[PDB]
């Protein structure tokens, strides 16, 4: 349970 | 950490 959040 | 940022 992994979660990618991008930011820039 | 679950969450990961990625820049």
């Amino acid at each position: 349970s992994k979660t990618f959040i991008q930011v820039x | 950490k679950n969450v990961l940022y990625r820049r």
